């Protein structure tokens, strides 16, 4: 059952404990720990904000006998030689790209339901004006909510923004700034309103 | 976790592009 790693980060938890571990340390931190998809898996569990936690699949390759730790190793269909790297390149620039975020002057803190509230007050006392914000999805670890109004009287639109290792992903494009996301989504609606006012009968 | 279709005509108004 237990399995050995020979790594420092590596920890003999479950996903529970490996979130009551990282309960008290700061964003960022992580554990690696075993997997219970079978020998070939290993997941890493770091800590994005206070009770919230995401577990990424680590599938091995190359294993030289049904416990070692594979010679190569795929996180999120990308090719990694060692823990290691996967500390170095794959979770710490997802890191990184939390902070932007999170620092940005377009990114809320909150709930869900918080930022719906200051999106519809902050709809009101701007009534002409296009609206959006992000904050995070605490239901869905790893994801941000990106909210927004054309005017006071439209309805209230909801997409989703993934955190990726090399940026944002919206509808189907990665994003490497926060700036460039921005100006992406604006980018995407102008091409949708565009569309939404063609006249298909000509 | 799906993105709503953008459904109605209104003028987009939103604050401006920035450089990076």
């Amino acid at each position: 059952t237990h399995r050995v790693i020979n790594h420092p980060y590596y920890f003999p938890f479950n996903g529970r404990q490996a979130e009551d571990y990282l309960r008290s340390k700061e964003r960022g931190e992580f554990v690696i720990r075993q997997s219970s998809r079978g020998d070939d898996h290993l997941v890493i569990t770091w800590k994005l904000d206070k009770d919230l936690f995401q577990h990424i699949d680590i599938q091995e390759l190359e294993k030289e006998n049904p416990l070692a730790l594979g010679k190569v190793l795929i996180v999120d269909n990308q090719k990694y030689n060692d823990l290691d790297q996967i500390i170095v390149e794959y979770l710490q620039n997802k890191v990184r790209l939390l902070n932007e975020m999170t620092s940005s002057e377009k990114f809320k803190s909150g709930t869900k339901k918080d930022v719906v509230k200051f999106i519809e007050d902050y709809s009101r006392v701007n009534p002409n004006k296009s609206v959006y914000y992000f904050s995070l999805n605490h239901d869905n670890p790893g994801w941000f909510y990106l909210m927004f109004k054309i005017n006071a009287n439209s309805k209230l639109y909801t997409w989703n923004v993934k955190l990726t290792n090399t940026g944002y992903f919206l509808v189907n494009y990665n994003y490497p700034s926060v700036i460039q996301l921005c100006n992406g989504f604006k980018t995407l609606l102008k091409s949708n309103s565009s569309k939404n006012r063609m006249n298909n009968y000509r | 976790l799906v993105n709503a279709d953008l459904d109605v005509k209104d003028e987009l108004m939103f604050s401006p592009l920035v450089d990076s």
